[PDB]
């Protein structure tokens, strides 16, 4: 079902997506242990993910949530990093993309800081890092994350000592 | 997979100690997210 369309670096859409990635890097309290040591990225490619079935599934749930929350889907764009990005783009998010041991329960996690999602690209806590060099701070290997459309509806506010 | 607290659709994890960390969010249904952009990248070694 899925087709991937390359965006041109001269297109304003590419440029706005890169700006979201780059502007939401921060330092992490682990010193870079999980995700590596960096202040910015080299963006190599940005692809638009197109799948009519998955889209209609999303927008059907979106309208349900809107109607339960004073006509406000509370839709955001957020980052998701994991080793399963290739399954997500063909089959969608599901229970097998849940962080069963996460702070807020077994669910699917997203971040406003692109650098937070980067800590999960090679696994929980960065796993053992890249496949080729076993290096969580690899400057060579190509990484992938998703910039996702996410419906929050009425969101329970949980203040977190983090 | 867990469920949202009753009467809610998601959880917002708002960091209270580090005032530069932005929010994290959890959903409990896969159909509440669409993977719109696939970004391929390298992290860069600082100078
Ligand atoms: O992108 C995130 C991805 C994941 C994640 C964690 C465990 C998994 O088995 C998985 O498939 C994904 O966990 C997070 C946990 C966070 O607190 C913030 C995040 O952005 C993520
Ligand atoms: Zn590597």
């Amino acid at each position: 079902g899925t087709i991937l369309i390359d965006l041109s670096p001269d297109d304003k859409e590419f440029q706005s997506v890169e700006e979201e990635m780059q502007s939401t890097v921060r330092e992490h309290r682990d010193g870079g242990h999980a995700g590596g040591i960096f202040n910015r990225y080299n963006i190599l490619k940005i692809q638009k993910v197109c799948n009519k079935k998955l889209w209609e599934r999303y927008t059907h749930r979106r309208k349900e949530v809107s109607e339960e929350n004073h006509n406000h889907a509370n839709e955001r764009m957020l980052f998701h990093g994991s080793p399963f990005v290739n399954a997500i783009i063909h089959k969608g998010f599901d229970e097998r993309h849940a962080y069963i041991g996460g702070m807020f329960g077994a669910g699917i996690y997203f971040a406003e800081n692109s650098s937070k999602s980067n800590q999960y690209v090679y696994g929980i806590g960065g796993g053992t890092g890249c496949p080729v060099h076993k290096d969580r701070s690899c400057y060579i290997c190509h990484r992938q994350l998703l910039f996702c459309r996410v419906t929050l509806g009425k969101s329970f506010l949980q203040f977190s000592a983090m | 997979m867990a469920h949202s607290p009753p009467g809610h659709h998601s959880v917002t994890g708002r960091p209270s100690v580090n005032g530069l960390a932005l929010a994290e969010y959890v959903i409990y249904r896969g159909e509440q997210a669409y993977p719109e952009y696939l970004i391929t990248y390298q992290i860069m070694r600082p100078e």
